[PDB]
């Protein structure tokens, strides 16, 4: 038999160990972010309306999530006498983690369609479009969340349901939440740095935009180390739960690599703010004062 | 120099009656 | 110059149809709002219908209600009024009106004429006739039922005046100001309820017959005819 | 001089803040507002802007009368008639261009367009119905007839381009600031300066007549204020303020000369009082620079022209 | 609101849908602010595609206003606070020509380091470049400029040194990129240059709407 006691009194501490100041630090990182771009709401409407719209929302999963954080902390350890709590907490986690996921893909694509149709987009971008898709983002989560996780129920994100972790349930996860987001977050910031970098021949004045082309070169990156080994993760553990890895010494190892993964991706609530909000010069004359 | 002042103070005292931006007018006889 | 010229009537059987038109030659048809105002034989007139100029409001009498259509042509430059199952009453003398409704606007003002056979606030003036030799003022009275006079200060009242022969021009708009080309001799003044019309002379132009109008709601009523007359 | 003005106002009780608020905002220009005037009839009134457009309102109602296209869309300045039967309009073309609002075909066409003027056109105001007086950018000013066109008397003098003119209640005097830093009270039956004014040290953009019809203030670049008297022939007091470092767009003058209202470039304008030289109400609620400033006949409401397409009438 | 008073309301309501009807027609119109010279050729440049004139065309769907202000231009702040909106300001200048090339300079500076362009972008033309090759081989650049160095009579160093010295006299290089092209007296391809400048400061400004950084 395989016995998961070590795994747990492990992961149970290195929660315990790395949680605690990642929601410390990503509450008030948050609460920073939030204020320091609603004034750019107030003052800066016509030009940063539009920038401030999808930055506040992700700035707003960040929130949800950061404050779902020490609750399953709490219901990590210990039981409360209560089947509707632990429901919460679980759909407030993953729907903040995959609209903050779906936020920063379309901040990706409505970079690439800002850059590659200047002219076409100069007319056509205004709040009201970008309200409107924020708003489908929250439906779409929301409808493709609560029939997952109306089906999870012993403890709090521990030993979910067999049919969680079917191919019905998982492989539409795995295509929506990180194929799809990946590529589309790949092609959009390399054709956007392509182009660019095309403006030499345009006009010498390129350098002017040194800094454009590496914050887009900055999301391409703490996207993957914060999104890809937490569903390599979950690859794993559904290979594992189906009767295609069976041993001891691997089922563990793998249990651990997915919690591991998923407490390492709770940092990009915290990450996120340096991304974007920190690399805007405008943010940082406004927060310092 | 004075009495260009004198003149300019005595014609905005008899003026000042007529003024409806100075003095609020009511609503019922505001335009 | 301005020129109305209106056509398509005649002689119609009891229960019939017919189509009016009328040319709007030599002004801006599309911002002048129209009106069609009969005249039976022997009679006075009677508002018909009215169409705003952007052919947004539309405006019929109880008499026609569900019976005439009034429709706009812009790039034609044109007005049609149709007609469905006619009656004997709707024998008349038909008129285009013009209108145009700003500040300091002046509407009612140039009409046309067309013949047509066919086989509320209360306005009248209870002098049918006021013979007056020339050379001395003669006063002219209308009655209304409601009062003319507005919160804003306005008071819609309208003085015609019909040579024989001739087609209704505009004496005066809103009751104290005079058309453009008139004769200063003309004056109008008045209460909320009660108007009156001055002429300091009289000419063999000056006989004819003058009607009292209110535009202050639809229908716009017609006051009685004065004849004025040597 | 013997007194200053200041000290004896100092006797005079302070006006207090005053309060002025938007009763109504009129819109529907599509670019800059640059020029307005105030029709004698106190309810209608004339604004130009920068798209080519010239719009007549219904300042009570917030209601659209006139809307007349511009063969030039470079309008710097709008004028109404006296009697209320032309607007007058000018700018970068050099021409001043007369329209009239009665024809009996039921449009507003151009009665005229005078020619003649080297450079653009700065400020236009009617004498009557048959006389204007403009002046250009070629450091001029000139009397026109609109029964013929041709210029009855060129007033010239001037150093600098001329950037406003005000008209004096008698319609017999008037007075023209230019970018020379001076002030030069012009005839109009005479036709020769008589009076010169140097004060202030930056071109003069606006200038406007006393009701009275015996001083005048007018503002500059250098974010000052000054008042002048005809008859003292010299500086009678300087409004301005520390916090204050743009210049002033457009003065007005109330009724009783209390209060001078001054559009300014700080996207906000001042209500100054004239005898107790202390700043006594602010104007704010435009988010950009407000170009034009005009105080009714009849003293009632303030009407201000911005750049952010927007009209708004104040009591 | 009386009968009359809604007939009055109603013909407002149709000049505001007159107005607003056109309110897409500003938006997409392009200005460029033509500041030539007397030799540079403005003229033929002109043809080949204070009297104020306007030149309003049609380029790939996209309207074009060009502004000449030829004649009289004048130095004070509201003349130019004018023209604040326009898209781009077109420079053209005589290549070949040696003595006008200081009084072109100075031009060039006193236009760049005013601040009522600093949202507006600045595309250089240099016109008659055939006779630039003649000019330069029957006298060298040395001569007439110590500050030069390279060969005298190479063609493309004396293209890069214009350049350079043309691009010199920018104060600031954060707020708008500045442009050049070479192009003769009979080549009929500025049009597309034009609209290629215009397309990199439309993508300029919505790279800095953007707040990328
Ligand atoms: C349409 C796309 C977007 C819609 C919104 C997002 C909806 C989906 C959100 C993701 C849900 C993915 C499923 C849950 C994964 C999770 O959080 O999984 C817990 C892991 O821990 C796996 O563990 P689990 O399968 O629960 O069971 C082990 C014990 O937990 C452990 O203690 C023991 O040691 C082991 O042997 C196992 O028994
Ligand atoms: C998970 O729950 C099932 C169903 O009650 C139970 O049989 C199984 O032992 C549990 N696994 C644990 C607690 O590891």
């Amino acid at each position: 038999d395989c016995l998961f006691d070590g795994v747990n009194e492990l992961m149970k501490t290195l929660q315990f160990a790395v949680h605690i100041p990642t929601f410390v630090l990503g509450l008030l990182l948050n609460l920073l972010a939030i204020h320091g771009f609603s004034t750019f709401l107030k003052n800066r409407w016509p030009d940063y309306a539009a920038t401030s719209i999808y930055m506040i929302n992700l700035a707003v999963f960040d929130l949800l999530l950061v404050l779902s954080l020490p609750f399953k902390m709490v219901l990590s350890q210990v039981q409360s006498p209560f089947p509707s709590l632990c429901t919460l907490v679980e759909c407030l986690y993953f729907v903040s983690m995959y609209g903050s996921v779906f936020t920063i893909c379309f901040i990706s694509m409505d970079r690439f369609l800002a850059i590659r149709y200047p002219l076409l987009v100069s007319h056509l971008r205004s709040p009201r479009k970008i309200f409107g898709i924020c708003c489908t983002i929250w439906v779409l989560v929301w409808t493709g969340s609560i029939p997952i996780y109306s089906f999870h129920g012993y403890m709090c994100f521990h030993n979910m349901s067999d049919d969680t972790w079917s191919a019905k349930v998982f492989f539409p996860l795995e295509v929506f939440g990180f194929l799809l987001p990946m590529g589309i977050m790949g092609f959009c910031c390399s054709r956007s740095i392509h182009i660019l970098l095309g403006r030499r021949d345009h006009t010498q004045d390129w350098v002017q935009q040194k800094a454009c082309i590496y914050s887009i070169a900055a999301s391409l990156a703490v996207f993957v180390v914060s999104f890809l080994p937490v569903h390599l993760g979950f690859f794993l553990q559904f290979l594992v739960r189906n009767s295609f890895i069976v041993e001891c010494r691997a089922k563990q190892s793998i249990s651990f690599f997915l919690q591991l993964s998923m407490c390492f991706s709770n940092v990009n609530c915290c990450l996120d703010v340096f991304c974007y909000y920190f690399v805007i010069k405008e943010f940082r004359m406004n927060i310092r004062a | 120099v004075s009495k260009a002042a004198a003149d300019l103070m005595a014609y905005c005292e008899a003026h000042a009656k007529e003024d409806p931006l100075l003095t609020p007018v009511p609503a019922s006889e505001n335009p | 110059d301005v020129q109305l010229v209106e056509s398509g009537g005649g002689l119609v059987q009891p229960g019939g149809s017919r189509k009016l038109s009328c040319s709007a030659s030599g002004f801006a048809f599309s911002s002048f709002g129209m009106h069609w105002v009969r005249q039976a034989p022997e009679k006075g007139l009677e508002w018909v219908a009215y169409i705003s100029s952007g052919s947004g409001t539309i405006y019929y009498a109880d008499t026609v209600k569900g019976r005439f259509t009034i429709s706009r042509d812009d790039p034609k430059n044109t007005l049609f009024l149709q007609m469905t199952s006619l009656r004997s009453e709707d024998t008349a003398m038909y008129y285009c009106v013009r209108s145009i409704y700003y500040y300091g606007s002046s509407p009612f003002d140039f009409w046309g004429g067309t013949t047509l056979t066919v086989s509320d606030i209360v306005m009248t003036q209870a002098t049918s006739s006021v013979p007056v030799t020339p050379g001395e003022s003669v006063s002219i009275s209308c009655r209304s039922s409601k009062s003319l006079l507005h919160s804003n200060g306005n008071t819609y009242l309208y003085w015609f005046l019909q040579r024989p022969g001739q087609s209704p021009q505009l004496l005066i708009y809103r009751m104290s100001n005079l058309a453009s080309g008139v004769p200063d001799r003309f004056s109008g003044s008045g209460s909320g309820t009660a108007f009156t019309l001055t002429i300091s002379r009289l000419e063999a132009e000056d006989v004819g017959v003058y009607y009292c109008m209110q535009h202050l709601e639809y229908p716009l009523t017609f006051g009685a005819g004065t004849k004025l007359e040597l | 001089a013997d007194a200053t003005l200041s000290q004896i106002t100092n006797n005079i009780d302070p006006v207090g803040r005053i309060q002025m608020r938007t009763r109504r905002t009129l819109r529907g220009h599509l670019a800059k507002i640059y020029a307005m005037h105030w029709g004698t009839d106190s309810r209608l009134l004339v604004s130009a802007s920068q798209d080519g457009k010239l719009i007549i309102w219904d300042s009570y109602t917030t209601n659209k009368v006139h809307a007349i296209p511009l063969r030039s869309s470079w309008v710097m300045t709008c004028a109404y008639a006296p009697s209320g039967n032309y607007v007058a309009c000018g700018g970068l073309d050099n021409i001043c261009s007369i329209y009239n609002l009665k024809t009996r075909e039921g449009n507003v066409r151009v009665s005229r367009e005078l020619a003649g003027h080297t450079g653009y056109l700065s400020c236009c105001r009617f004498l009557d119905d048959n006389q204007i007086v403009t002046s250009s950018g070629d450091t001029t000013c000139a009397l026109w007839d609109i029964e013929t066109g041709q210029q009855t008397t060129t007033f010239t003098g001037h150093t600098g381009d001329v950037m406003s003119l005000s008209l004096a209640p008698d319609t017999r005097l008037f007075v023209s600031g230019a970018c020379d830093a001076s002030a030069k009270l012009w005839d109009v039956r005479e036709g020769m300066c008589r009076q010169t004014f140097t004060g202030h040290e930056s071109d003069i953009n606006a200038i406007c007549f006393f009701p009275n019809g015996n001083a005048f203030a007018t503002g500059s670049d250098d974010a000052t204020c000054r008042l002048f008297d005809l008859r003292a022939d010299q500086e009678l007091m300087t409004y301005s303020h520390d916090n204050i470092i743009c210049g002033i767009t457009s003065v007005s003058f109330s009724k009783s000369g209390r209060l001078l209202l001054a559009g300014y470039d700080d996207f906000n304008c001042n209500v100054w009082d004239a005898l107790k030289a202390d700043r006594a109400g602010v104007l704010a609620g435009h988010d950009n620079r407000v170009s034009c400033l005009g105080v009714t006949d009849d003293g009632m409401a303030v009407a201000t022209g911005s750049w952010d397409s927007f009209l708004k009438i104040w009591n | 609101v009386s009968a009359e008073d809604k007939a009055a309301a109603e013909r407002s309501k149709e000049i505001d849908k007159c107005l607003s009807r056109e309110k897409t027609y500003v938006k997409r119109l392009v200005k460029i602010l033509l500041l030539g010279a007397d030799n540079s050729g403005k003229s033929t440049f002109l043809k080949q595609m204070k009297g104020i004139h306007e030149y309003d065309f049609e380029i790939k769907n996209v309207p074009f206003k060009m502004v000449d202000v030829g004649g009289q231009r004048s130095e004070r702040k509201r003349w130019f606070e004018c023209f604040d909106s326009v898209t781009s300001i077109l420079f053209l200048v005589d290549s070949s020509d040696f003595n006008r090339l200081t009084e072109s300079l100075n031009d060039f500076e006193t236009i760049v380091n005013n601040r009522v362009f600093s949202n507006v972008s600045i595309i250089l033309f240099l016109n008659k470049t055939d006779l630039l090759e003649e000019k330069v081989q029957i006298v060298s650049i040395k001569d007439y400029f110590l500050e030069f160095e390279g060969d005298p009579h190479c063609l493309r160093d004396v293209q890069k040194f214009l350049v350079e010295c043309f691009r010199n006299k920018r104060r600031d290089q954060q707020q708008k990129p500045l442009y050049h092209h070479f192009t003769t007296a009979i080549n009929t391809e500025n049009a597309r240059l034009i609209f290629r400048d215009v397309k990199d400061t439309i993508l300029h400004d919505n790279l800095k709407q953007l707040m990328l950084q």
